[PDB]
């Protein structure tokens, strides 16, 4: 906040308005020089580390106009510095699949799934929505394990797979998040050919097993494992905060040989 | 499936949760180092320790407690450095910190369908209360696995689905047990979306809907492909939002009222 | 059917190699040859009323140039055509105007045209705020009041237990306590300033939280108006000259040079032979302002670029006329035409055709010194006025 | 607007200069709403009637202008037998010969075209919802509003309960009660009164912790009213078509329309919202 | 948001002759920048605030 120019200018700004209040108090009607720099940051920085104020009655009225800019100076640093914190939320958020981007090709992100799968029946179907993956076809990796590490160092930010696979990802890495809804329900399935024996009986076991809980089982061990599920900053940027008062603690060791070589 | 659907229930959390625990409690150290280099430097020109906390640490809250003040010139330096992030702490304090106290908690009162409060509603408190409507499915699923529970329900057993919903924001009953995708229905269309199910939609038995056909008929080839052909065209996709669209999401009050205070009061206990 | 590639209604692309023929979801058009790919939005709407209506179309992209113009006994582009006996209807992007609707005819317009004016982005400003927005100035007048009413209420129970020194303690509180003070031991006095003190608490709620938004550049600094505005009246004027320009051979054009004489003969010098690179012409600075359609402009001002383009008095639309399709004006097609074109519009068919074709994207500053430098003019004011009253007294008392 | 007592239009001059244009016109009296009566004299005037002047002069006209009978615009219907659907009102009238011209704000409509033609529109326009501004409400007054009165009385003889155990504690250390209680209010309030210091050690750390109190509350009491002095939540907009609440009405949002009109037609037209 | 975008019009009998001119001075109105002053003349005036 406040740029450079300004610091530079308060900064110039207390160094003026230092000196003339000495010139204020000699030629006037009990202080000396030394109280100027006191004073001057004295009321700035909410401190007490000033002494006393003037003893006039020309330089009474810099006091109370000074302190105006004391009270300003710190009420736009807060005003501002919040409004970051809070108000900024500026995000894209690619949401739904009827959105427009998906439509128009996007040369940024590019759209791919795993070759052969049913999503790909299932795009080469309907006329309508056969405008972009006649495109992206290019884009076709052979292998739902490795295109995940492929959006992992950025190189892809769309990926069409069924929803039970990529969820749980964002599960085991805490890194990784989705967006919209589902907008196509299908369920998994044993599959046999045509006038196996075991057509009848092998799909009442499945029914059963939903009832008498053997799912939950299933589903809880595997599949929820839980993991990781913001005004809590840290030392990426306030470890910046209490090196300076840090290091102004080893900055006037050295002052002290300045301070003492006025004894000699 | 199998939903469970009840009222709505009418917080210290953390009244310093600005920063974080770790990057704070570190702090509180360099208070230390920091008045121990004044020493150092107040044993030259013309105790210490002790008063160093109330010549420093009166600083960061403000200035109101008298507070004294070393002499030099050399020896005032480094506390103007310190009254510079005096205000910087304050300021970083008071960004956001009352929207973070009014801070809501999303309650819970009932851990699932086998939540072990279900399987004694009267081993606590005035018993607990749930029903359903028998003759059915729900009513034979829930009597073939938790048999212990089946003597409990019997008390309340309603007319339908209508009178049990008006019967609920009474307090007779503070429970419903009933087929998911009707309860769904209800619960996201009432005034101001009060009404929730537990645990925000968890399903129990994942059975879905059918058209019932003769043994053997020969039907049941052709109708299977018709259905499987519009759900690869988006047909009841689009059909649901037509009869089946909720009204509420399932997501002022400048009061305190203790609230989270009573921890600043803690700490003073 | 004749018609011409316009960006968002047509667009044209070559064949598959591949398959060898035009690929799904679109319709054969050819040159005059090559075979071409064209599809987009007016083609999407000919597919209806071809299967409401029954008939046989080919298309027949002109290899003639722009829309029409008369050229003082000729037409060309697919008014021509149409005029010819060549082509029925001319599908596309046609305005609707008066000389047009004399020699030919046009169905029920569908989509609104007009004319607007795009000029870039401008920097925002902020005034110096008048003591920072607070509550009035009443209330500066008002602290006034009462601080020096009180401050004479502790001096009349001081003595009875100096009022210079009354009232550096009594008004400093109010602004961040830092100052030396200097404090009686009067117990009746010693309860007052707490209550007091107490106002000071309260008061910086006014000044705070509140002040924290309503201080970023405002006013939306948009100027220079319309057509009506003077600025574009006067072709030098004040300042560089403007830089408006427009497409040459159209419609706008012949709308501007009969109604506005003394206008179109200054801009001859500033001309853009198309449309996508005049675009290119306006960011860097060497042009401010276009003067073309209210429906090519606005899709590309909606799409943007950065967000920093803009349409003048936010779509002041002008000279509001439709779109349509040609026919041969006895072409005896109209009745099947319009009543079918209503249909669409009185059902959602059009509604949604434009989301899937026409859609935008887009439509918290560093504080820096020059908006709120007003906080120091404070200090400089206050400063020399002080100069005056205080040395000069003391020069009477010389005396 | 009626005429005046003689039987003559006045002359309203506008802000600008000359007075509106007024040409005659009859019509009914008391709208007849079951009450028909006799035809008198109005005065119609107005931007639609402004345009009639101007194509009177370019393609020599002579009109005469007279409202309609009943005041529905048109609609087709069958009456009093299910089987005579015809139209309506000034729809009506215009197919019985009764005029040859309608201008007036008439919608085009494809169900409505096939009987009479018309020409390029004046404007063009659509149909939007039209709903109250809720009130907006502001409690400023200040004076410890956002603290209710529960905190207030613990708090206020907080202050109390803390001072003395200073000189209590000054009993056994290794400046009277009163001379140290002004130090905690003090504190508090952000003073600038303040003399005298604990001591002992160990009052120190009773002084010490009473410090960080003060920060807490008044900061945080003034981050409250932050909230407080903006808050600008309203939401009560149905957001054009498709509401939930439309798709279902709950008894609560009770909208009208026009009768006959065309937004009833259009309605009628779909089938997806006949439920309401 | 708007819902059905139809314009006004003027409406007459299908066997009327008034048809040609009728249609073809509205739309030289537009052109001419007469129907400006009229819509700000008897539509968009009065303010509020
Ligand atoms: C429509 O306007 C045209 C243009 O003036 C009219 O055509 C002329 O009409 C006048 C009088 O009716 C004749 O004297 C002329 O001979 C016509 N032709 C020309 C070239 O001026 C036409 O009559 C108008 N239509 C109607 C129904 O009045
Ligand atoms: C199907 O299940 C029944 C259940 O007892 C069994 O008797 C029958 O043999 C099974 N059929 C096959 C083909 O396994
Ligand atoms: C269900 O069946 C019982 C008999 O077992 C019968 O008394 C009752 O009326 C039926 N209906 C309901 C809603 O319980
Ligand atoms: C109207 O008629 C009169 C005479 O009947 C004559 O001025 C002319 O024919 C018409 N005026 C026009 C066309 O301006
Ligand atoms: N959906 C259930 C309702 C009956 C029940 O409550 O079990 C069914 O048809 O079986
Ligand atoms: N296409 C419109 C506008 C002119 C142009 O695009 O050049 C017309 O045919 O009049």
């Amino acid at each position: 906040p406040f740029q450079s120019t300004l610091w530079l200018l308060v900064g110039l700004s207390v160094h003026v308005v230092a000196v003339m209040l000495y010139l204020l108090d000699r030629f006037s009607p009990a202080l000396t020089l030394s109280s100027a720099m006191w004073f001057s940051w004295g009321v700035l920085l909410n401190s007490g580390i000033g002494e006393g104020a003037p003893r006039s009655f020309s330089a009474r009225i810099l006091g109370m106009v000074w302190a105006g800019f004391a009270m300003i100076i710190v009420a736009s640093y807060t005003a501002n510095l919040a409004a970051f914190l809070v108000l900024d939320r500026p995000e894209e958020r690619i949401t739904g699949i009827n959105d427009p981007r998906l439509r128009n090709p996007s040369d940024k992100f590019i759209y791919a799934t795993v070759k052969q799968s049913s999503v790909d029946i299932y795009f080469r179907r309907q006329v309508e929505l056969s405008t972009m993956y006649r495109h992206m076809e290019k884009h076709n990796y052979e292998s739902a394990a490795e295109a995940i590490q492929a959006v992992r160092d950025n190189k892809l930010h769309a990926f069409i797979w069924d929803s039970a696979v990529l969820e749980f990802e964002a599960s085991q890495k805490c890194d990784l998040v989705t967006t919209g809804e589902l907008f196509f329900r299908s369920g998994f399935g044993i599959g046999m050919r045509k006038d196996s024996p075991w057509k009848q009986n092998v799909s009442l076991s499945i029914l059963k097993s939903h009832e008498n809980g053997f799912m939950e089982d299933l589903d809880k061990t595997w599949v929820r494992y839980q993991e990781c599920d913001p005004a809590t900053l840290t030392f990426e940027n306030m470890a910046g905060v209490f090196m300076l008062v840090a290091g102004g603690i080893v900055a006037g060791i050295f002052l002290i040989f300045i301070e003492i070589a006025y004894k000699r | 499936g199998i939903s469970v659907m009840v009222s709505r229930s009418n917080s210290p959390s953390a009244f310093l949760e600005p920063f974080s625990a770790d990057v704070w409690v570190m702090m509180f150290v360099m208070l230390l180092i920091v008045s121990a280099v004044a020493v150092f430097v107040f044993e030259y020109f013309s105790f210490t320790i002790g008063k160093a906390i109330w010549l420093l640490w009166g600083l960061v809250f403000n200035n109101s407690v008298p507070v004294q003040n070393p002499k030099g010139t050399t020896s005032k330096i480094m506390v103007s450095v310190w009254a510079f992030f005096a205000v910087i702490f304050l300021a970083s304090y008071t960004a956001n910190l009352a929207a973070f106290m009014i801070q809501e908690e999303y309650v819970d009162q009932v851990s699932g369908l086998s939540d072990k409060k279900f399987q004694r509603p009267n081993d606590f408190s005035p018993p607990f209360r749930f029903g359903t409507v028998p003759n059915g499915s729900t009513e034979r699923n829930i009597r073939n696995n938790y048999a212990e529970m089946h003597a409990y329900m019997g008390k309340f057993n309603q007319r339908g689905v209508d009178d049990a919903l008006l019967s609920l924001k009474t307090g007779k009953l503070d429970a419903f047990i009933y087929d998911a995708a009707v309860l769904n229905y209800m619960a996201g269309r009432d005034e101001g979306c009060k009404l929730v199910t537990i645990g925000s939609g968890k399903v129990f038995a994942s059975t879905g809907y059918g058209i019932a056909i003769q043994k053997d008929s020969g039907w049941k080839r052709q109708v299977d492909l018709a259905i499987l052909q519009l759900f690869g065209d988006g047909e009841m996709e689009e059909l649901e939002a037509l009869w089946l669209t909720g009204i509420c999401h399932n997501e002022m009050s400048s009061q305190l009222d203790i609230d989270n205070m009573a921890g600043v009061f803690y700490m003073l206990g | 059917v004749a018609t011409l590639e316009e960006r968002p209604f047509v667009i044209v692309e070559p064949a598959d190699p591949i398959s060898g023929t035009c690929i799904r979801d679109s319709v054969p058009c050819r040159s005059q040859p090559e075979k071409r790919c064209c599809k987009g939005f007016c083609i999407d709407i000919l597919k209806r009323l071809a299967h409401t209506i029954g008939f046989s179309y080919d298309l027949y992209l002109v290899t003639n140039g722009k829309h029409g113009k008369k050229i003082d006994g000729v037409w060309n582009g697919m008014i021509g055509e149409v005029f010819y006996q060549r082509a029925d209807m001319a599908i596309g992007s046609l305005t609707i105007n008066e000389e047009r609707s004399e020699i030919v005819d046009f169905s029920v317009p569908f989509v609104e045209t007009g004319i607007s004016v795009m000029v870039a982005r401008s920097n925002g400003t902020v005034s110096p705020s008048a003591f920072l927005e607070p509550y009035s100035p009443a209330v500066w007048v008002m602290m006034f009041v009462m601080c020096l009413t009180v401050v004479a209420v502790t001096v009349f129970i001081f003595e009875y237990l100096t009022i210079g020194k009354s009232i550096w303690l009594l008004w400093a509180l109010v602004f961040n306590n830092s100052v030396p003070v200097e404090n009686p031991r009067g117990t009746t006095s010693k309860i007052m300033v707490l209550v007091w003190a107490f106002f000071a608490v309260i008061f910086l709620a006014s000044y705070t939280a509140n002040l924290a938004a309503f201080m970023i550049q405002e006013e939306y600094v948009d100027t220079v108006s319309g057509l009506s505005d003077r600025k574009f009246q006067r072709p030098q004027e004040q300042y560089p000259p403007l830089k408006f320009g427009t497409v040459p051979n159209g419609s706008t054009e012949k709308n501007i040079r009969s109604n506005y004489p003394d206008m179109h003969s200054y801009m001859v010098r500033y001309n853009q032979p198309r449309v996508e690179e005049a675009l290119t012409q306006l960011k860097a600075g060497k042009l401010d302002a276009f003067i073309y359609d209210a429906a090519v402009l606005n899709y590309m001002a909606r799409k943007d670029e950065g967000c920093k383009l803009v349409t003048i008095g936010s779509g002041k639309v002008f000279a509001t006329t439709g779109y349509g399709i040609a026919l041969h004006k006895g072409s005896r097609w109209k009745r099947p035409i319009d009543l079918a074109l209503l249909q669409f519009l009185g059902d959602d068919e059009i509604e949604m055709l434009e989301r899937l074709w026409l859609s935008g994207i887009c439509h918290s500053s560093k504080l820096d010194i020059d908006n709120m430098a007003g906080v120091f003019y404070m200090l400089l004011v206050a400063m020399g006025l002080s100069l005056l009253v205080f040395a000069w007294e003391h020069l009477v008392y010389w005396r | 607007k009626p005429t005046l007592s003689d039987g003559t239009c006045k002359e309203e001059f506008t802000v600008n200069g000359d007075p509106v244009k007024k040409v005659i016109c009859t019509g009914p009296n008391d709208t007849s709403p079951g009450s028909p009566r006799h035809t008198v004299p109005q005065c119609c005037y107005g931007f639609c009637i402004d345009l009639l002047i101007k194509l009177a002069r370019t393609m020599n006209f002579t009109y005469e202008v007279h409202l309609v009978a009943d005041g529905k615009f048109g609609t087709q219907e069958r009456v009093n037998n299910s089987n005579k659907k015809e139209w309506n009102g000034m729809m009506g009238e215009l197919l019985s010969g009764q005029a040859d011209m309608i201008v007036a704000p008439l919608t085009i409509n494809n169900e409505r075209a096939q009987y009479i033609e018309f020409s390029k529109p004046f404007k063009y326009q659509g149909l939007t919802i039209l709903v109250k501004k809720e009130i907006p409400r502001s409690t400023l007054d200040s004076f410890m509003q956002p603290f209710q009165s529960t905190l207030w009385l613990l708090v206020g003889l907080s202050v109390h309960v803390v001072a003395v155990m200073l000189y209590l504690l000054d009993r056994f250390s290794p400046l009277t009660l009163s001379s140290a209680m002004w130090f905690s209010w003090g504190v508090l309030l952000n003073s600038g009164i303040g003399e005298g210091a604990p001591r002992s050690f160990s009052a120190r750390i009773l002084g010490m912790v009473w410090a960080g109190f003060a920060m807490i509350i008044v900061a945080s009491y003034t981050a409250n009213l932050a909230a407080f002095l903006v808050l600008d939540r309203p939401e009560e907009r149905i957001t054009g078509i498709n509401d939930p609440r439309l798709r279902n009405p709950s008894d609560k949002f009770i909208y009208a329309t026009v009768k006959q009109s065309s937004v009833d037609i259009y309605f009628r037209r779909q089938v997806e919202l006949s439920t309401m």
